[PDB]
């Protein structure tokens, strides 16, 4: 019968995994993602593996700075759950689109 | 044949319009005189041939079981001659598919064809000797002699007419024959780079006329009359009518056919699967073209009559017409969909003016 609050636990979340550094994404889902859209552009390539784990880095670093500067819209709209006018708010703004 | 009035400023080919994803692994093309077939040979030995006004698979012949990659029709359209790593002379029926000839004989073929009238005499391009011609039904060949004996890599063929056989070997020196007697009337060593000499792939022919195409090794497509080889006949030396290369990205060719009229000219990459056109006359590229972006070409035909290209890449066979487009008028004449204010005051025979079939033709004839 014993339940928290809600909330607690999404901001011990917030800590856990502000406490840590590691690959966020599960790797072959990405592995496949990024082969079936190179299919496009030139057929059958031959990656290595570094270049895949550049190209989470870069994937997981941009995605991280979205999110930060989506929940700022948020928080300034006077909510707290962010709905996704907030995310193309933010990439309006920015000068992506 | 077709529609007479269906000219509303034809054009010269742009789209990619949908191919033959039927079956795959071709490996060469060629179409019959009119234009109106396609024998594709599959990689284990098989025919397919697609009919073209029906868009339709007309027929499929299992041939032998090594690789088709020789092919060629015959001027009624009826014995398709073949050779392959098989080593045999072939000859095919069209409404049978029927082993004719079969003749296994030494070092595989490289090339064949039919004398342009007589479906008599047939070429035979072996592996290393020099090149045979054959009857269809004793065994009489005629190998043609060759001084060099060296490279044994010798290229020749028959022209339009039939005339004469312009044989090439692989140090880039002509030995212009005779059709029947032999006659070595014109000989040339082809002028290549400043002095030193290059291999020769293939030769091809036209549809009009005598122009013709060398292609080379030194990435230097070259096209020559065939009326100046005979014009100077013994120890020629001819200067090309127009050369051709691409040296943007020094691309070696692969395949080369010239338009049903003469006028255009298509060759193909062995590198990048992109296709270039040019013009005979003026000398310039018009357009290239593209596909799948990392395939390999294989190749390339032409259609005479009308503006369509078949290429082969990855056993897909493309078809490339205009992707047309179509209006109105042809469901109602009486109106035509204009753009903008078209005054009509042009004649004067208006308000209210009133004034004041023998041709016997037959109906069955051709």
């Amino acid at each position: 019968p014993h339940r928290y609050r809600p909330g607690t636990v999404a901001l011990r979340e917030i800590r856990r995994y502000q406490k840590s550094t590691e690959l966020l994404i599960r790797k072959l889902p990405f592995q496949r993602l990024v082969r079936e859209i190179a299919q496009d552009f030139k057929t059958d390539l031959r990656f290595q593996s570094s270049a895949v784990m550049a190209l989470q880095e870069a994937s997981e670093a941009y995605l991280v700075a979205l999110f930060e500067d989506t929940n700022l819209c948020a928080i300034h709209a006077k909510r707290v759950t962010i709905m996704p006018k907030d995310i193309q708010l933010a990439r309006r703004i920015r000068g992506e689109r | 044949n077709l529609e007479l009035l269906e000219s509303f400023g034809q054009n010269y080919p742009e789209e990619a319009d949908g191919t033959l994803d039927c079956i795959s692994m071709a490996l060469t093309c060629t179409f019959n005189r009119w234009g109106t077939l396609l024998a594709v040979g599959c990689n284990d030995g098989r025919i397919v041939i697609w009919d073209f006004l029906t868009r339709g698979i007309a027929k499929i012949i299992s041939a032998h079981i090594h690789p088709v990659c020789s092919l060629c029709w015959s001027r009624d359209g009826h014995k398709l001659v073949s050779a392959s790593t098989d080593n045999i002379v072939s000859q095919w029926d069209v409404l049978s598919g029927d082993c004719d000839q079969r003749f296994r004989f030494p070092s595989p073929i490289l090339k064949v064809q039919y004398h342009p009238r007589d479906q008599n005499k047939v070429l035979v391009c072996p592996m290393k000797s020099a090149p045979v011609m054959l009857t269809l039904s004793d065994s009489k060949h005629v190998v043609l002699p060759v001084d060099d004996d060296s490279d044994l890599n010798v290229v020749a063929s028959f022209d339009r007419r039939g005339e004469y056989i312009y044989t090439g070997n692989a140090k880039g020196k002509i030995l212009v024959l005779k059709t029947d007697s032999q006659d070595l009337v014109a000989s040339f060593r082809v002028t290549t780079g400043t002095s030193n000499t290059t291999a020769i792939k293939s030769i091809e022919f036209a549809r009009k006329g005598s122009c013709f195409l060398i292609n080379t090794a030194d990435r230097i497509i070259r096209v020559y009359d065939g009326r100046e080889i005979l014009t100077c006949g013994r120890d020629g030396e001819p200067e090309p009518m127009q050369k051709l290369q691409d040296l943007v990205n020094r691309t070696p060719w692969k395949k080369c056919c010239f338009s049903g009229d003469g006028e255009y000219i298509v060759a193909g990459s062995a590198r990048q699967h992109a296709l270039y056109i040019w013009e005979k006359s003026i000398g310039n590229l018009v357009k290239i073209l593209h596909g799948t972006r990392g395939e390999l070409l294989l190749d390339v035909a032409w259609h005479p009559v009308r503006p369509i290209i078949a290429s082969i890449s990855s056993g897909v066979v493309s078809i490339w017409a205009q992707n047309q487009v179509e209006n109105w008028s042809a469901f109602a004449p009486d109106f035509k969909e204009l753009d903008e204010n078209v005054e009509y005051e042009e004649r004067e025979s208006e308000f209210d003016i009133e004034d004041e079939e023998d041709e016997e033709v037959d109906v069955t004839s051709v």
